[PDB]
Formats: structure tokens, C-alpha cells, sequence
């Protein structure tokens, strides 16, 4: 898929400066 | 893990725990997946022989009706209510709801939501009130784990899901057989159409689908294949299962650390053209406080 596609949104990923 | 609960654990028997769970007994299958088109970032494979103990496992995901008795029971905020927001699928998005600019790097669709909840799985103004009988979404792997706790139970290892949602069959590609749609009947809940523009809702929806919907499984479960991904136990690698030992071949546990947790099934959501993981090898993980529209669980027990 350009980079793994993505299921699972976390709430990590949010956090971004 | 240890968790900490503000809640005691009530008695209950075996009869009463085991209602609408199946026993699977023990035995060995063959686990994991070698499709060529598999991402390798996933670690489907090796495909390889696991050992289990007899155990539990739920027909059905976990339900709002059951979820709200639980929270009537102990007064549990579940961390989306902590976190007062939670991830939403645009297209369910109702014009006008307050949104966060947040953003999912790789995946626009998804939206931050203040107050999106298992009870509002929209965000305000929605409500569950003609979905009792849905799989509880916007539930973490923590709350989860309360649930599952506080009911007698506990999540499944991945080996324990895979095990119950193959039915019976030996490396089948879906949890019925090899084909999708066999004799043109829709079997589980996915996308339809193109991904992420236009859900077709061949299938009959185009979001979640009652936790009884479709026939089941050879063991008797229901919707281990799309609906909503269901936690699992273990902490997730892409690799660590790739090592013959007992640890990895006996009742694996998956490692000992991790970040993220592991998740199976496929959702409402998934497609050929973009993920394939509906897969009954498939397999992702989530941190264990994230929660959104299109995850939930089901439960295990040790007889
Ligand atoms: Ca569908
Ligand atoms: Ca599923
Ligand atoms: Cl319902
Ligand atoms: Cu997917």
C-alpha cells in the first residue's frame, strides 16, 4: 500500500510538537 | 501485567461464566499466515504448529447492553471518557460536531472526536440506543481488560483467537473456508466499493453489524472476521514468534514487553485494496489506551 497500511489509529500518533 | 481496578472482583460460578462462551478443546493448529501479498511489517509468518489448553471463548463480541451493565455495576470511566475524545471514521462524522485538527499520519479518515464514547459513538448527539446488540466500540485494551476482569474472564492470547476463530479448518484463508463471498453470500462485515471514498454497504452495513450477525464459525463464533478488531492479550512484535522454543510454540504468550497490543479480526473497515486484513491470519496492534469506532474485544476463560 507507499508505507504499511494503517488499522489501528492510536493516540500516540496525534502527538506531533 | 498488573492493572489497577476501583472495583472488587464479584463471585461468580462456572455456569454463569461460561454462559454464551464455547470450550475449545486442547490440542494444536497451525498458526499464522504465508499469502505472498502479506506486509512484511506485520509478521504473519511463519506459519508453524502451536500447542493450547483447553479454554473459553466467546460466541459473540462483547455488547453495549453487556458493556453498560458492567459500567452500571462499577462506575467505570473507560480512558476515551478520560481522554474526553476518540477516534471516528469520517464519513460517520455528522456535519458540524466539534472536531480536533489531530492528525493520523498515513490516514486522513480517521477523526479525533471530542466526546465520542462507547455511549456516543459518534460523538454528541449520537447514542446506542438502537445498537444494544452491537459489538461496544471506543473501548481501550485497558478497558477491556476491566471488563474481562470484572466478569470473571480475560482477554485471549492471539494464539487462543486464531485457534477459535479458524473454525476447525487447517490455514483456510477466512474463518468459513477460502473463498470471500461463497455462493455469493456475504459472510462477514467489510468494506465495499473504494476505500476510502464510497462504502457500497453490500454486505447490509456500513458500519457496525450486530454481534450475531452472519452464520458462525465451526466452534460456533460469530464475526471473528470484520465487524470490529478485537483485542487480544499479548504485547505485539512483528518477530518474536518467528524463534522455535516452547515459549513460542506451548500456550504462547506473546513477549514480555511491548508498546502496542495485539489486535485481530478486521473491521467494518478493511479491504482488499487498501489493508487485506480480514484475513483470519491478519493481524495489527494499538496502544493499550487508544480506543476507536471500529475496535472492541471478546473474551476467554480458563474452565
Ligand atoms: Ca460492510
Ligand atoms: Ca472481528
Ligand atoms: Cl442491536
Ligand atoms: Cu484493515
Amino acid at each position: 500500500x507507499a508505507t504499511t497500511p494503517l488499522c489501528g489509529p492510536s493516540r500516540a500518533s496525534i502527538l506531533s510538537g | 501485567h498488573m492493572p489497577s481496578f476501583d472495583f472488587d472482583i464479584p463471585r461468580r460460578s462456572p455456569q454463569e461464566i461460561a454462559k454464551g462462551m464455547v470450550a475449545i478443546p486442547g490440542g494444536t493448529f497451525r498458526m499464522g499466515g504465508e499469502d505472498p501479498d502479506a506486509f512484511p511489517e506485520d509478521g504473519e509468518g511463519p506459519v508453524r504448529t502451536v500447542r493450547l489448553s483447553p479454554f473459553l471463548i466467546d460466541r459473540y463480541a462483547v455488547s453495549n447492553r453487556q458493556f453498560a451493565a458492567f459500567v452500571k455495576a462499577t462506575g467505570y470511566v473507560t480512558d476515551a471518557e478520560r481522554y474526553g475524545w476518540s477516534f471516528v471514521f469520517h464519513a460517520h462524522v455528522a456535519p458540524g460536531t466539534p472536531v480536533m485538527d489531530a492528525v493520523v499520519p498515513e490516514a486522513p479518515w480517521w477523526v479525533a472526536v471530542p466526546g465520542a464514547y462507547w455511549k456516543a459513538p459518534e460523538g454528541p448527539g449520537s447514542s446506542i440506543t438502537d445498537r444494544p446488540n452491537h459489538p461496544v466500540v471506543h473501548v481501550s485494551w485497558n478497558d477491556a481488560v476491566a471488563y474481562a476482569t470484572w466478569a470473571g474472564k480475560r482477554l485471549p492470547t492471539e494464539a487462543e483467537w486464531e485457534m477459535a476463530a479458524r473454525g476447525g479448518l487447517d490455514q483456510a484463508r477466512y474463518p468459513w473456508g477460502n473463498e470471500l463471498t461463497p455462493r455469493g453470500r456475504h459472510r462477514c462485515n467489510i468494506w465495499q466499493g473504494t476505500f476510502p471514498v464510497h462504502d457500497t454497504g453490500e454486505d447490509g452495513y456500513t458500519g457496525t453489524a450486530p454481534v450475531n450477525a452472519f452464520a458462525p464459525n465451526g466452534y460456533g463464533l460469530y464475526n471473528v472476521a470484520g465487524n470490529v478488531w478485537e483485542w487480544c492479550a499479548d504485547w505485539w512484535s512483528a518477530d518474536w514468534h518467528a524463534t522455535e522454543s516452547p515459549a513460542t510454540r506451548i500456550d504462547p504468550r506473546g513477549p514480555e514487553t511491548g508498546t502496542a497490543r495485539v489486535t485481530k479480526g478486521g473491521s467494518f473497515l478493511c479491504h482488499e485494496s487498501y489493508c487485506n486484513r480480514y484475513r483470519v491470519a491478519a493481524r495489527t496492534c494499538n496502544t493499550p489506551d487508544s480506543s476507536a469506532a471500529h475496535t472492541g474485544f471478546r473474551c476467554a476463560a480458563d474452565p
